């Protein structure tokens, strides 16, 4: 058995239990991830490797995340590019950036990678993202191609709390979004 | 209140590694947006 | 507000998210710090830094931790050195040994050692171990010599649980051992 | 069941550093013996 916990409401100025890449750091008591600019990629960990499973009991953890985030455009036809949560290997490093939001580097599945990211996608790749044309939510394995996707309407600036569960019954990973109105 | 509910079968014994780290992640290119988390908050429970 | 907890029943063979320092490592699912030997110093760390104050609020954290330990000698005239679980600076490495635990280097007050110990002392040390020359639990800061100390009575070979907590209304820093028998 | 309780007032604003690591020590010398953790919990709440 082992377990765990943790909460952070509001973040310091020395977080020092978050690993921060490319654009991410604390301000105002936020995690500010990509300033509106230009081609930039902004990522942040949380420190403590989290163990996920076991080759000698073979067991699989539960676990369950929520966060609260907004997404600040200066219009709603401009919006790019989008935001991810993920699991990654412990030596995770920023891959490609712009559409393919910095976890990964192609539409074709990489085994390599061992990355699941759930995509919160404000811009449509012609090349991968859903014909629709539409901003959507979408879970990926390996792939910036969604396995499955839900189409969801920003709301340019309001703060939307989202809650992400894992079974390991089930294997079933599940997302829902509340925006407040 | 406007919610959205996504979910799928992820196999994670065969996806990832046994031990992993969690984060958050944002991109801009020729478009662009500032995007900010405002609270977070974790708990698994492995065996 | 940000929390943070775990819980290990039982250790890996690589526990990821440990430090070890000098002699530790995991064995069967226990922890050890020193073998039976001559002369050795184990220290395991859990690697994530806690936050246990804030010079923006002027906060202190609220904390409890249990744990579980047997030490085992080879008779009861000859025990030694000790253990401690000990609240350290970030990058904390280990200090001097035998009498003093692998967290101190003098009994002399030291301002920049930043350490809190708890120790369960099982050698006297005449030079700074209570005149009674009884095993004892005792309270340390920034020195080798307890400012408080109780005399325990060693029961070699059983599982001790013990319970910490620290209370940041008060101040107060609290300790109890239980022996099942 | 034995139970032995200790306690102090100490002011950890003023010991320690804001951010700290936590853990266990171990010793031996001219005598020795075996030390060892059967199992570790831990919480905080800080603000
Ligand atoms: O900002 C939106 C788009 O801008 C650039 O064309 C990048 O190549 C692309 O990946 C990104 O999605
Ligand atoms: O093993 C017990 C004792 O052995 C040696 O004399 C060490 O110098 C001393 O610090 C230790 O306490
Ligand atoms: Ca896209
Ligand atoms: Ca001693
Ligand atoms: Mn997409
Ligand atoms: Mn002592």
């Amino acid at each position: 058995t082992e377990t765990t916990s943790f909460s952070i409401t509001k973040f310091s100025p020395d977080q020092q239990n978050l690993i921060f890449q490319g654009d991410g750091y604390t301000t105002k008591g936020k995690l500010t991830l990509t300033k509106a600019v230009k081609s930039t990629v902004g990522r942040a960990l949380y420190s403590t490797p989290i163990h996920i499973w076991d080759r000698d009991t073979g067991n699989v953890a539960n676990f369950v995340t929520s966060f609260t985030f907004v997404i600040d455009a200066p219009s709603s036809y401009n919006v790019a590019d989008g935001f991810t949560f993920f699991i990654a290997p412990v030596d995770t490093k920023p891959q490609t950036g712009g559409g393919y939001l910095g976890v990964f580097n192609s539409k074709e599945y990489d085994k390599t990678s061992q990355t699941v990211a759930v995509e919160f996608d404000t811009f449509y790749n012609a090349a991968w993202d859903p014909s629709n044309k539409e901003r959507h939510i979408g879970i990926d394995v390996n792939s910036i191609k969604s396995v499955n996707t839900k189409s969801w309407n920003l709301q340019n600036g309001e703060r939307a709390n989202v809650v992400i569960a894992f079974n390991a019954a089930t294997n079933v990973l599940t997302v829902t979004l509340t925006y407040p109105n | 209140v406007t919610s959205y509910t996504l979910n799928e079968v992820v196999p994670l014994k065969d996806v990832v590694p046994e031990w992993v780290r969690i984060g958050f992640s944002a991109t801009t290119g020729a478009e662009f947006a500032a995007q900010e988390v405002h609270s977070w908050s974790f708990n698994s429970q492995l065996g």
